C-alpha cells in the first residue's frame, strides 16, 4: 500500500524553529503531488504547503509565507517542512498528503499520514 | 494452478473459451472448413472439461500451445505445414499469416439469415466468429467476443431495418487494421516505445488519476496485448476481464466517466472503457517547464530513473494537452530525451535544457496547420471536389503508383476530412489520428506486396511516429516521364450519365489521374481549365438527345483543344 509517515513534532519555544519529516512506502512514491496540511484545535484541515514532484513548483498558506520551506528527497521517500519563527498560532497536528494535483483541497487528495502534533508556547 | 487449460476454463467459462478458441484455431489454419474447427474445439472443450474434473488427470499439466499446438498438427497440409510437424516449444505460425485470399462473404438474403438464426442460433453465431477471424486474423480477441453480440443483437431486434450489419463489418476492419498495427508496433519497436505510446494514451483520457495509477495500468494494459500479439490469447481475454474489473472498482481515483460504463455486462463494459470519454482535466497544475525546463535538478532526477522521468512529462503533457496527437506527444518526449542527453554532459547543461520549448514549437505547429489548411480546403469545396484536389496533389508527388490505388487513398482520404473537420479544432488532431493510421498501415503493407517507390519504403518502416511527416515531407516528383497519350482512357459514353453517383465519381476520379501523369507539368488553373470544360461536356452530353454521339463529337473536340493547352 502507499504508505505515509510523519515525525519531528513536539513542543517548541515560540520563536523556535521544527523540521518535520514523512517518509513514503508504497509503489511510485517519489511521484506524486505531496502536501502539508495542518488541523488547528477544534478547526479543520488547512493547506500550509505544497510541492510538485520534483520540487520545482511550491505554494504556501499565507499564515506561513516567509517562514516555512517545504522539501523533497524523492530517492530518500521523504518529505520535509521546514519551519522557522514558530508562533503559539501554528499550535495544529500536521498531516502529510498524496495526490495528483499542486492544489489546496482536501478531498482532491488520495493518501494521508496519521499525523504529528506540534506544540508552541514557552 | 497446475492445469491451464482448467485454470480458464474455470475464469473465462464455457462459452467464451469456445469461442475464443476458435478464433485461434481459425486465425491460424484460415484456408479450412467451418466443420474442421468445430471439431477441434469439440474436442478441447470436453478435454478441458476433464481437467476441471481433475488437474491430476494427464496431458492437464501440458502447456496450452502444446496442447492446441497438438490438435492443429492432428489434420495434412498440401493446402506452414512444416511448422506442424511439431507445435512449436509459433513464431513459425505468425508471419506465415497473410494480412491480405477469399472470396468475399456474400451475405446470405435477410430472411434465410433469419430464419438460420432463429433455427440454429448457436451455429449462425459461431459462423461468424469464424468467418470474420479468418479473414481477419489479427484482431483482438475481447472485441471480437463483443462484435458477436452485436451481430446477435441485431438479428434479434431485425427479426423494414440491417444496414447495421454492413457498420459492423466497417467497424471491424477498423478494430482489425489497429490490432495488427498495434501487434507489429510492439514486436518491431519494442515493450517500450508500447508502453510509452500506452502512458500518453491514457493520461489524456484520466488527467486526474496519479502517474502512479496511470503507470499500473499501462503494465497491465501491455501485458494484454503482447499476449493477444503472442496469440495465446485466453490469457488476455482473462486479464483484460481483470484491467475493467480493477478499474470499475477504483473509479474514482481513475475519472467520473466510467460510471455508466462500468454497470454494463462483463463483455460491453470492456469495450465501453476504451471509448469512454477524456475526463475534465484538473485545476492547479504547475507549468510543465517548472519539473522538466526550469528545475537545477533535471540531469540529477533523470538520472535516478530515466524511463520513470520521462514516463512523468509524457504523462504530464497529455494531461494538458488531449488535443495534441498520441504521435506527437511522443516526438516531443523524444527530443526531451534527446536534449537532456546532449545537455547532462554538457557546462552550464541548465542553459541548454532552458532553450527546449524552442524546439517542440515546430513539432506542434507543423500537425496543426497542416490540419487547418486542409481543414479550409474540405470547407470550400467539399468531399468529392476535395477528393479531386488530394488525387492531384498525390499523383503529382508519386506518379509511379498505380491509378486504382490513388483513387482509393484520395477518396478514403476525403472521407477522413468529412469526419474530422465536422468536430470542433479541439479533436482533430486525435480524430485524424485513429483514421490516417489504418490508411498509411494498408498503403505501406500494399507497397511491400509490389514496390513502386524507394521513397515511399523509407517512410514505411522509419520509426511509427516519424511517417505521416515523412509521408508529408514527400515533393513533387521531377524526373517522372510523362506516360504515353492514350485515346481510350480518355474517351467517354453514354453509360456515365446513367451510372450511380458512386460509380461515375470513380470513373471521372480515374480521368482525372490518367490525365495528371501525362501532363504533370500543368499546373492546378490550367487544370481548374480542363476539369471545368469536362464538367461542361458531360452535362451538355447529358442532356443531349442522342448522347452517344453527343459524347463521341464533344469528346474528340474537347481533347484536341485540351492538349492544344499543353503549349
Amino acid at each position: 500500500e502507499v504508505q505515509l509517515v510523519e515525525s519531528g513534532g513536539g513542543l517548541v519555544q515560540p520563536g523556535g524553529s521544527l523540521r518535520l519529516s514523512c517518509t513514503a512506502s508504497g509503489y511510485m512514491s517519489s511521484t506524486y503531488y505531496m502536501a502539508w496540511f495542518r488541523q488547528p484545535p477544534g478547526k479543520g484541515l488547512e493547506g500550509v504547503a505544497l510541492i510538485s514532484p520534483y520540487g520545482g513548483a511550491t505554494n504556501y498558506a499565507d499564515s506561513v509565507k516567509g517562514r516555512f520551506t517545504i522539501s523533497r528527497d524523492n530517492a530518500k521517500n521523504t518529505l520535509y517542512l521546514q519551519m522557522n519563527s514558530l508562533k503559539p498560532e501554528d499550535t495544529a497536528r500536521y498531516y502529510c498528503a498524496a495526490g495528483s494535483t499542486l492544489t489546496m483541497v482536501v478531498a482532491n487528495y488520495r493518501y494521508w499520514g496519521q499525523g504529528t502534533l506540534v506544540t508552541v508556547s514557552s | 494452478h497446475k492445469s491451464e487449460v482448467a485454470h480458464r476454463f474455470k475464469d473465462l467459462g464455457e462459452e467464451n473459451f469456445k469461442a475464443l478458441v476458435l478464433i485461434a484455431f481459425a486465425q491460424y489454419l484460415q484456408q479450412c472448413p467451418f466443420e474442421d474447427h468445430v471439431k477441434l474445439v469439440n474436442e478441447v472443450t470436453e478435454f478441458a472439461k476433464t481437467c476441471v474434473a481433475d488437474e491430476s488427470a494427464e496431458n492437464c499439466d501440458k502447456s496450452l500451445h502444446t496442447l492446441f499446438g497438438d490438435k492443429l498438427c492432428t489434420v495434412t497440409l498440401r493446402e506452414m505445414a512444416d511448422c506442424c510437424a511439431k507445435q512449436e516449444p509459433n513464431e513459425c505460425f505468425l508471419q506465415h499469416k497473410d494480412d491480405n485470399n477469399l472470396p468475399r462473404l456474400v451475405r446470405p438474403e435477410v430472411d434465410v439469415m433469419c430464419t438460420a438464426f432463429h433455427d440454429n442460433e448457436e451455429t449462425f453465431l459461431k459462423k461468424y466468429l469464424y468467418e470474420i477471424a479468418r479473414r481477419h486474423p489479427y484482431f483482438y480477441a475481447p472485441e471480437l467476443l463483443f462484435f458477436a453480440k452485436r451481430y446477435k443483437a441485431a438479428f434479434t431486434e431485425c427479426c423494414a431495418c440491417l444496414p447495421k450489419l454492413d457498420e459492423l463489418r466497417d467497424e471491424g476492419k477498423a478494430s482489425s487494421a489497429k490490432q495488427r498495427l498495434k501487434c507489429a508496433s510492439l514486436q518491431k519497436f519494442g515493450e517500450r516505445a508500447f508502453k510509452a505510446w500506452a502512458v500518453a494514451r491514457l493520461s489524456q483520457r484520466f488527467p486526474k488519476a496519479e502517474f502512479a495509477e496511470v503507470s499500473k495500468l499501462v503494465t497491465d494494459l501491455t501485458k494484454v496485448h503482447t499476449e493477444c500479439c503472442h496469440g495465446d490469447l485466453l490469457e488476455c481475454a482473462d486479464d483484460r476481464a481483470d484491467l475493467a474489473k480493477y478499474i470499475c472498482e477504483n473509479q474514482d481515483s481513475i475519472s467520473s466517466k466510467l460510471k455508466e460504463c462500468c454497470e454494463k455486462p462483463l463483455l460491453e463494459k470492456s469495450h465501453c472503457i476504451a471509448e469512454v470519454e477524456n475526463d475534465e482535466m484538473p485545476a492547479d497544475l504547475p507549468s510543465l517547464a517548472a519539473d522538466f525546463v526550469e528545475s537545477k535538478d533535471v540531469c540529477k532526477n533523470y538520472a535516478e530513473a530515466k524511463d520513470v522521468f520521462l514516463g512523468m512529462f509524457l504523462y504530464e503533457y497529455a494531461r494538458r494537452h488531449p488535443d495534441y496527437s498520441v504521435v506527437l506527444l511522443l516526438r516531443l518526449a523524444k527530443t526531451y530525451e534527446t536534449t537532456l542527453e546532449k545537455c547532462c554532459a554538457a557546462a552550464d547543461p541548465h542553459e541548454c535544457y532552458a532553450k527546449v520549448f524552442d524546439e517542440f514549437k515546430p513539432l506542434v505547429e507543423e500537425p496543426q496547420n497542416l490540419i487547418k489548411q486542409n481543414c479550409e480546403l474540405f470547407e470550400q469545396l467539399g468531399e468529392y471536389k476535395f477528393q479531386n484536389a488530394l488525387l492531384v496533389r498525390y499523383t503529382k508527388k508519386v506518379p509511379q503508383v498505380s491509378t486504382p490505388t490513388l483513387v482509393e487513398v484520395s477518396r478514403n482520404l476525403g472521407k477522413v476530412g468529412s469526419k474530422c473537420c465536422k468536430h470542433p479544432e479541439a479533436k482533430r488532431m486525435p480524430c485524424a489520428e485513429d483514421y490516417l493510421s489504418v490508411v498509411l498501415n494498408q498503403l505501406c503493407v500494399l507497397h511491400e506486396k509490389t514496390p513502386v517507390s524507394d521513397r515511399v519504403t523509407k517512410c514505411c518502416t522509419e520509426s511509427l511516429v516519424n511517417r505521416r511527416p515523412c509521408f508529408s515531407a514527400l515533393e513533387v516528383d521531377e524526373t517522372y516521364v510523362p506516360k504515353e497519350f492514350n485515346a481510350e482512357t480518355f474517351t467517354f459514353h453514354a453509360d456515365i450519365c446513367t451510372l450511380s453517383e458512386k460509380e461515375r465519381q470513380i470513373k471521372k476520379q480515374t480521368a482525372l489521374v490518367e490525365l495528371v501523369k501525362h501532363k504533370p507539368k500543368a499546373t492546378k488553373e490550367q487544370l481548374k481549365a480542363v476539369m471545368d470544360d469536362f464538367a461542361a461536356f458531360v452535362e451538355k452530353c447529358c442532356k443531349a438527345d442522342d448522347k452517344e454521339t453527343c459524347f463521341a463529337e464533344e469528346g474528340k473536340k474537347l481533347v484536341a483543344a485540351s492538349q492544344a493547352a499543353l503549349g
